[PDB]
């Protein structure tokens, strides 16, 4: 008969400015406030209980406070390496519940993105299935768009794209854009490959590569 | 609205008739074991003592300060805590209150045992309110 | 003093599993025991707890019959049965500990093992095959190891025996079409490196109970 309502559900900020997270509590209560840091595929890490509670190995910047029902998490300056999910939960040893979490994001320079062209296996090739890819690494913002030029010609709906988190120190992201086509219709077209738009180029810039070169 | 909440505790014995009473009727309000110890959650709360037992008998009741330090009623004198909770059942690191009766005073039975969980803090208080049936 | 999650995998709807949490440093009985799932790109729900020594079963409302919890002290290790697993359910699965300073009341959730994952679905086991993203055209640039065609997640990703941190980037995986998992991991390197360097990317697939370290070369 109790929970707890997670505010906000997202931000972004610059680095080393204060950053404040609250937790409503659905039917106000004590001490058994607690608040938790995860980072990306990561093992959930113990920040603060009862507000007031540090666990060692804890930086002082961090610091919990109690506003009756309302419950604040407040970080006096963004650390980069903070960046990740953060969960606020109210609770003992017994019963306890989570609130819908807020990840914090990084807000930083315009980073350009790096770029490396990538032609299958030769062994890959054995299957009788192939696959390109086209490498972005450490770039800032996140949104960006990826071409697939194929003999001069654009491609569709075999393009399949994984995103990396914000990076724990460079604060920068990386793309992995996979364009996947059959053995046969790679013999077809040999000059040909990735294309890439972005705010970082002033000019959009594209790497080439012709078949088995 | 709210900020009153109080915890009760309801005792009722039935009576060799100076021997362990075989009525026994301890009653935590809104206590269910399977959801787990209730925990206060409201700023200020009061505690009370209830003779269930009928008054038909020599024998008497108590509940002793024991492992706790701050005993019932005391507590209630604006002791001020950060968090805490109530459980019949032993609470790991818990302060036991001894739940216990005598017949007459000459005997003694170690009839129950209340157990509580300790918060260190500000918010909670102890507190005063009257007697009503309620 | 440390936990390990153990026993994740795959199962088909309606099977049952049991998991293991082992721990080191401390003696099970004294602390309370709780397990955690966290659904995949979504928020976290308590499961429940165990007490050994007081034998207290404490469970969330979501699944009171569906799991049950225990543990061994003997074994100094936790368990969880779980039955008739639903869609919902499919999740990473950690178990944790609990300690306060006060004792009897608020407290906190200190130390945690690795997590498994647990996936609920009738594709059986399958294994990767593993081919070599190979040196580029550019400077720096960068190289490579490809995984493709596998079921289900997870993969364990290495370079060098893990000899190699900066610059690693392993991909989040994503989902073919054809309804198999496919990753990519990465590192960027010097021009110069590239001579005399030996990179080799080990990989593990639990469900495959494969294990290869596959050389990258131009
Ligand atoms: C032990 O003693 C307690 C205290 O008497 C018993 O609790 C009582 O249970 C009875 C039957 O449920 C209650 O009577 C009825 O309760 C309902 C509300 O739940 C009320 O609407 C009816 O008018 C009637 O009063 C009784 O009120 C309740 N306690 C009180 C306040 O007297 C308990 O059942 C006894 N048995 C055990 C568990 O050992
Ligand atoms: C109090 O404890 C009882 C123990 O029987 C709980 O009763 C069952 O709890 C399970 C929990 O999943 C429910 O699925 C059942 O419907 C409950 N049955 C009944 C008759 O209530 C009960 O939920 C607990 N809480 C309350 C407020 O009674």
């Amino acid at each position: 008969d109790i929970q707890m309502t997670q505010s906000p559900s997202s931000l972004s900020a610059s680095v080393g400015d204060r950053v404040t997270i609250t937790c409503r509590a659905s039917q106000s209560v004590s001490s058994a406030v607690a608040w938790y840091q995860q980072k990306p595929g990561k093992a959930p890490k113990l920040l603060i209980y009862s507000a007031s509670s540090l666990y060692s190995g804890v930086p002082s910047r961090f610091s919990g406070s109690r506003s009756g029902t309302d419950f604040t998490l407040t970080i006096s300056s963004l650390q980069p390496e903070d960046f990740a999910t953060y969960y606020c939960q109210q609770g003992y040893g017994w019963l306890i519940t989570f609130g819908q979490g807020t990840k914090v994001e990084i807000k930083r320079t315009v980073a350009a993105p790096s770029v490396f062209i990538f032609p299958p296996s030769d062994s890959q090739l054995k299957s009788g299935t192939a696959s390109v890819v086209c490498l972005l690494n450490n770039f800032y913002p996140r949104e960006a768009k990826v071409q697939w030029k194929v003999d001069n010609a654009l491609q569709s709906g075999n393009s399949q794209e994984s995103v990396t988190e914000q990076d724990s120190k460079d604060s920068t992201y990386s793309l992995s854009s996979t364009l996947t086509l059959s053995k046969a219709d790679y013999e077809k077209h040999k000059v040909y490959a990735c294309e890439v738009t972005h705010q970082g180029l002033s000019s959009p810039v594209t790497k080439s590569f012709n078949r088995g070169e | 609205y709210h900020k009153h909440t109080f915890i009760v505790l309801y005792v009722d014995f039935k009576p060799c008739f100076n021997c362990y009473p075989a009525g026994v009727n301890i009653t935590l309000a809104n206590f269910n074991e399977t959801k787990g110890p209730l925990c206060v959650d409201t700023s200020h709360f009061t505690t009370k003592y209830v003779a269930v037992y009928a008054n038909v008998g020599r024998w008497s009741a108590s509940i002793n300060t024991g492992n706790c330090p701050f005993s019932f009623g005391k507590v209630n004198n604006f002791v001020k805590f950060g968090s805490v909770c109530f459980s019949l059942k032993d609470i790991p690191g818990g302060c036991a209150m001894p739940i216990v009766a005598n017949w007459a005073y000459s005997k003694y039975y170690t009839i129950g045992s209340l157990y509580v969980s300790w918060s260190d803090g500000d918010g909670i208080t102890g507190v005063p309110q009257p007697v009503e049936g309620v | 003093v440390q936990l390990v999650e153990s026993g994740g995998g795959l199962v088909q709807p309606g099977g049952s599993l049991r998991l293991s949490c082992a721990a080191s440093g401390f003696n099970i009985s004294s602390s309370y025991i709780h397990w955690v799932r966290q659904a995949p790109g979504k928020g976290l729900e308590w499961v429940a707890s165990i007490y050994s020594s007081y034998g207290y079963t404490y469970y969330a409302d979501s699944v009171k019959g569906r799991f049950t919890i225990s543990a061994d002290t003997s074994k100094n290790t936790a368990y969880l049965q779980m039955n008739s697993l639903r869609a919902e359910d499919t999740a990473v699965y950690y178990c944790a500990r609990w300690w306060a300073s006060v004792g009897g009341a608020g407290g906190g959730l200190d130390y945690w093992g690795q997590g498994t994952l647990v996936t609920v679905s009738s594709a059986s086991t399958k294994g990767p095959s593993v081919f070599p993203l190979a040196p580029s055209s550019k400077g720096t640039a960068a190289l490579g190891c490809l995984v493709k065609d596998y079921f289900p997640e997870p993969v364990t990703v290495s370079w060098n025996s893990g000899a190699l941190t900066s610059g690693v980037h392993t991909f989040p995986a994503v989902l073919q079409s054809s309804g198999l998992y496919s990753l990519s991991s990465v590192v960027t390197v010097p021009s110069s490196s590239l001579g005399t360097q030996t990179y080799i990317c080990n990989v593990n697939h639990k469900p495959s109970n494969t294990k290869v370290d596959k050389k990258v070369e131009p």
